[PDB]
């Protein structure tokens, strides 16, 4: 850089913003580097030294440019129930998630730390609450006039038929039959 | 676990994320920002330590060590500060594993 060019440290003159990749430091009063994604602050700017930015380790992360003085730990590795979406790298936390016919028992910020299988409703019983990324399916018996003849985390309970001159009338698990 | 006992553990696990969320805000009101810092890596240790008590039991005891020595390390010269946090942390955990030991065994 040549002389025009003001190098972290500084101080910013009166009716400025630090650049792009730097940031404001109080204790120093300076404008001072960040470190990029991938890197932390393993030292403090000072008033007359710059910001000390050293590579996270394996398992560690930083996503953002930052002055964190260590990296951010990844999430633990995803066990054999889970999928892992993101993997654990330098510049981003690992999200591990719930397999499809499963809800999220114990939910993350980002992703799952523990997945349990949804119910399925029983013959006789229909889903009530369909089951979300976080919430296991609410069943219910079927009343009179509807049937549920499948075991199923999303059938519902569904209308008899109708007929007039019923041969076996339907009940929660069947439908009737007509004559 | 029925759903009785995962939600007593998932009440234990966001009274920790809670406290430490209220500890960075409180860095942030009195701009101790170096210690907001250190707080957020220490919050995900803490997050970390806590996947392995469903991910990985074998592991639990090393991760939460690894938690008190990143408080120790990160906040040496705060030792009131660093003190909360460990009782703070120290005492979720063993909640945690007292509701997964008593659920195991039945």
């Amino acid at each position: 850089l040549p002389a025009q060019v003001a190098f972290t440290p500084y101080a910013p003159e009166p009716g400025s913003t630090c650049r792009l990749r730097e940031y404001y430091d109080q204790t120093a009063q300076m404008c001072c580097s960040k470190c990029s994604p991938g890197q932390h602050a393993k030292v403090f700017c000072t008033k007359t030294s710059d910001t000390v930015c050293d590579s996270c380790e394996d398992s560690t992360y930083t996503q953002l440019w930052n002055w964190v003085p260590e990296c951010l730990s990844c999430g633990s590795r995803c066990s054999s129930d889970q999928v892992e979406t993101q993997a654990c790298t330098r510049e981003q936390n690992r999200i591990c998630t719930c397999r499809p016919g499963w809800y999220c028992a114990l939910s993350k910020q980002e992703g799952c730390r523990l997945c349990a299988p949804l119910r399925k409703c029983r013959p006789g019983f229909g889903v009530a609450r369909p089951g979300t990324e976080t919430s296991d399916v609410v069943c219910k018996p079927c009343a009179p006039g509807t049937f549920s003849n499948t075991t199923s985390s999303t059938d519902i309970c569904r209308p008899h038929q109708i007929c007039n001159v019923v041969a076996i009338p339907g009940n929660a698990s069947m439908d009737a039959v007509c004559t | 676990l029925n759903p009785e006992q995962v939600a007593k553990i998932g009440a234990a696990i966001d009274a920790g994320r809670k406290y430490l969320d209220a500890k960075i805000e409180e860095a942030k009101k009195t701009l101790t920002l170096r210690t907001a810092q250190a707080l957020l890596v220490i919050r995900s240790q803490y997050e970390r330590a806590v996947d392995t008590l469903f991910t990985d039991p074998s592991a639990a005891e090393k991760e939460l060590a690894a938690t008190l020595a990143t408080i120790d390390r990160l906040l040496k010269e705060h030792p009131e500060l660093a003190a909360e946090i460990k009782a703070f942390i120290r005492s979720t955990m063993a909640e945690i594993r007292a509701l997964l030991a008593a659920s195991l065994a039945a």
